[PDB]
RNA sequence: AACAUAAUUAAUUUCUACGUUUAUGGAGAUAAAAGCAUACUGAGUGUGCUUGGAAU
RNA sequence: ACUAUGCUUAGCCAUAAACCUAAAUAAUUAAAUUUAACAAAACUAUUUGCCAGAGAACUACUAGCCAUAGCUUAAAACUCAAAGGAC
RNA sequence: AAAGGUUUGGUCCUGGCCUUAUAAUUAAUUAGAGGUAAAAUUACACAUGCAAACCUCCAUAGACCGGUGUAAAAUCCCUUAAACAUUUACUUAAAAUUUAAGGAGAGGGUAUCAAGCACAUUAAAAUAGCUUAAGACACCUUGCCUAGCCACACCCCCACGGGACUCAGCAGUGAUAAAUAUUAAGCAAUAAACGAAAGUUUGACUAAGUUAUACCUCUUAGGGUUGGUAAAUUUCGUGCCAGCCACCGCGGUCAUACGAU
């Protein structure tokens, strides 16, 4: 662009950061709703477990539970996290063990 | 690369290197100049290299340009007090024609140092307070001065803390 | 722009008449043409409501004086 | 004989406009230096001025005196004076009659008409 | 599914008129007129008149 | 709506009471010779145009 | 085999790979410059228009228009770590 | 930026995303004490206590300090004029502090907001003008100008009036939120108010209490990681399962990538 064409439009236009999951706040509190199993892209082949929840803002979304093993149920209170599950499409949440009812993994 | 011819131009070092300061009088400086010709060259570079570095030196004066008007360059000068100086431009070098609008609407050198040391007048180097502002934020700073309990701890007997002790041990 | 004197006579002999560029260009299209119809019309009527409230104003005056 | 409070005490510009009744619209330019590309471009300002014996043609350059009291909402200027007329510029070098970048009469000629 | 663009185009335009004169009304009853300007009758500019 | 009392130290009362916005078919996952514009039908063909096909 | 149509005279439609896929001008052929590669040797100055990862999308909505499946103008959610070009 | 990883059969170009640096908050795991700074989910609702007096009556003060970011592109800088609910002197001139009217210039977003609709001039009251692609008007969001300044003070933009009827003063409480300081001591210091004054008052403030949020001084050692980017894995189990990934990717039986060690 000319010297004049940069005068009139001056700085780029930059559009602001788009919010993710959890609405750009560190984390959220959620009620499960249902526990159920995903089926990761191929070429990945597992049955990953995640769950539904309420969060606090009242949006429902999909959560991925990490860890060997959870003991959660319907009506348990969880705090979700960011974090994308790259295998998993559209689950961009996930819950941080060690709080509230879920619990940390269970060395065995 | 810096676009445009003389990029130098769009410098704040070459900006700053104007020297014709006007005096307070000075409001308005029209510029007759023709784009074409053989005695308005000297014209036409002090549009192009000079007009820049006056007008950084002198914000609140009115610059205003105008081409191909009459058969010669010419500069006029509006004065506050309703005086018109017309300056002859023609066959004149740009440094020429900056030499002499220096000389007879131009502050000198004397006036223009006076200004600056009445403007920092209130600044004080004793004085504390903000570093945008002062040397030094607090006495703390200063050698021999007692320094900051933050970064040095204060002898328990000149703290409140201890101080207290005692008078409820008295 | 640059010999008045010589354009005067020119356009008195030639008979050509010159309109001066109009600083800004102004759009045209029927819903701008009819809105800017009627805020001619709104005002005129205005005004002249405002003029007979004068004249009746002033003719009441009068009458007292 | 205060002067005006307005910075503008005196404003070139051209005229624009002389719609108005003994008013001239003048549209007066400035260098403002853009911070990012360190360039000095062109702000123009629009200045309604007393034209009392209207005596203004669109595209002549003017001089407008700030008047002490404002006369209107927006006529805050007088014409002080006509620096060069539409098409009828005399040169202030030489004091002769020009049409542009030449002489309508010669310098050295001294017709005294 | 033409017939229901149409159908759509028929009714936005119809809307688009009502918000053409409500726009209109609005000018004269700010200006202060209680009716409209005398012989003034809003222009069906939207309809199939041409 | 807004007068008047007083006045041989000086004061008193009056100084009103319409319209306009938000909300409760389409496009995207897990896999359980050609082309462009356009018309018709169905990609087939028509008319013009391009070579990002080919031709000693 | 035959029709709309290609033709004419009056009105409308405003679309092409409407592309030489090259904006328009004034330069220079030296900067010891294939300054990717293929096209059409390279490069400088000036002025305007335009562009800012991909699909969603020559789409939705808005506005203009003798057009009414159209034309011009033209998003977001969404989803990904590619998409794309020359060899 | 001194860069790196990542489209392909391969090479080159283009182009996004990601990594490496720095910080704030919350969270998991972990931790001794001391000095310092800071303290912060919400303009949602609030039990209780306190936060403004002084003083020979009159007055003065409670218009400040303190708090919050409600509203508004709201502002900055500058000019002019006048004041003050003031001070100090003179019985009149220096200041501090404001107010009003303005303007050299600067000042967020959307142009699918393109026209606004009286927004102008003259001063016999006529003229038909004014702003606008050099961005008017409309709508949306936002405290900014940072020795500090602006705006607000339950709501009704205001507050005669009306009503959802008062902690956005300190400390506390409920609800809410990922977010968690004492219902504390003293007017000794400085500041403010009052008094002629000795003095009096102040949840301003001062000195403490609380908290790894930050730095300093010490002293215990814990947390994570170990395919590449990018410093560092030895044996076993699992076998496209369970799991892991910021990107590329790993696991279908010799796993440096998952789990234990
Ligand atoms: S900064 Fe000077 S005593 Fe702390
Ligand atoms: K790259
Ligand atoms: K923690
Ligand atoms: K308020
Ligand atoms: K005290
Ligand atoms: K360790
Ligand atoms: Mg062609
Ligand atoms: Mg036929
Ligand atoms: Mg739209
Ligand atoms: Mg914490
Ligand atoms: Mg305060
Ligand atoms: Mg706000
Ligand atoms: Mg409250
Ligand atoms: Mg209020
Ligand atoms: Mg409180
Ligand atoms: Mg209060
Ligand atoms: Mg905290
Ligand atoms: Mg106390
Ligand atoms: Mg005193
Ligand atoms: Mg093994
Ligand atoms: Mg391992």
């Amino acid at each position: 662009a000319t010297l004049n064409q940069m005068h009139r439009l001056g700085p780029r236009k930059e559009p602001p950061k788009r919010l993710g999951p959890t609405e750009g706040r560190p984390q959220l509190k959620g009620v499960v709703l249902r526990t159920f199993i995903r089926k990761p892209k191929k070429p990945n082949s597992a049955n990953r477990k995640c769950c539904r929840v309420r969060l606090s803002t009242g949006k429902e979304a999909v959560c991925f539970i990490p860890g060997e093993g959870h003991t959660l149920q319907e009506h348990h209170v969880v705090l979700v996290e960011g974090g994308r599950t790259q295998d998993l499409p559209g689950v961009k949440l996930k819950v941080v063990r060690g709080k509230y009812d879920c619990g940390h993994v269970q060395k065995k | 690369p810096m676009k445009g011819r003389f990029p130098i131009r769009r410098t704040l070092q070459y900006l700053g290197r104007g020297d014709v300061v006007f005096k307070e009088s000075v409001k308005i400086m029209t510029v007759n100049y023709n784009t074409y010709g053989e005695l308005g060259e000297g014209a036409r570079k002090f549009v192009f290299f000079n007009i820049p570095q006056i007008q950084y030196k002198n914000p609140w004066v009115q610059i205003m340009m105008f081409k191909n008007m009459t058969p010669s360059p010419f500069l006029r000068f509006y004065l506050d007090s309703g005086e018109q100086v017309l300056v002859d431009v023609e066959t004149k070098s740009n440094k020429e024609i900056m030499e002499h609008i220096k000389k007879i609407l131009g502050k000198k050198e004397e006036t223009l140092r006076e200004e600056e040391l009445e403007k920092q007048q209130r600044f004080h180097p004793g004085n504390f307070g903000p570093r945008k502002y002062c040397l030094r934020e607090c006495m703390c700073e200063v050698e021999g001065q007692v320094p900051c309990p933050g970064l040095v701890p204060l002898p328990k007997e000149m703290t409140g803390k201890y101080k207290a002790a005692l008078k409820a041990s008295t | 722009q640059t010999n008045y004197d010589v354009f005067e006579k020119t356009c008195k002999e030639l008979g050509v008449e010159y309109t001066l560029p109009p600083l800004h260009f102004q759009k045209v299209h029927r819903r701008f043409l009819a809105k800017k119809a009627l805020c001619i019309r709104v005002y005129q009527e205005v005004q002249k409501l405002k003029k007979q409230k004068r004249a009746l104003k002033a003719a009441a005056a009068a009458a007292k004086k | 004989i205060v002067r005006s409070s307005v910075h503008a005490k005196w404003v070139v510009g051209k005229v624009i406009g002389t719609a108005m009744i003994k008013t001239a619209k003048v549209r007066a330019t400035r260098l403002v230096l853009d911070p990012y590309l360190l360039k000095y471009f062109n702000k123009r300002k629009t200045y309604f001025a007393h034209d009392a014996l209207q005596q203004c043609s669109v595209g002549d350059i003017v001089l407008l005196r700030a008047l002490p009291v404002p006369r209107s909402k927006h006529v805050k200027h007088e014409l002080a004076e006509i620096i060069f007329k539409v098409g009828r510029v005399i040169d202030p070098v030489t004091g002769k009659p020009c049409a542009g970048t030449a002489y309508l009469e010669s310098p050295l000629s001294e017709p005294r008409e | 599914t033409r017939f229901l663009r149409r159908k759509v185009r028929e009714g936005r335009l119809k809307k688009k008129q009502i918000k053409f004169e409500k726009d209109l009304k609005r000018i004269w009853l700010k200006a202060g007129l209680k009716e409209a300007p005398e012989n003034w009758q809003t222009p069906k500019i939207y309809l199939k008149n041409k």
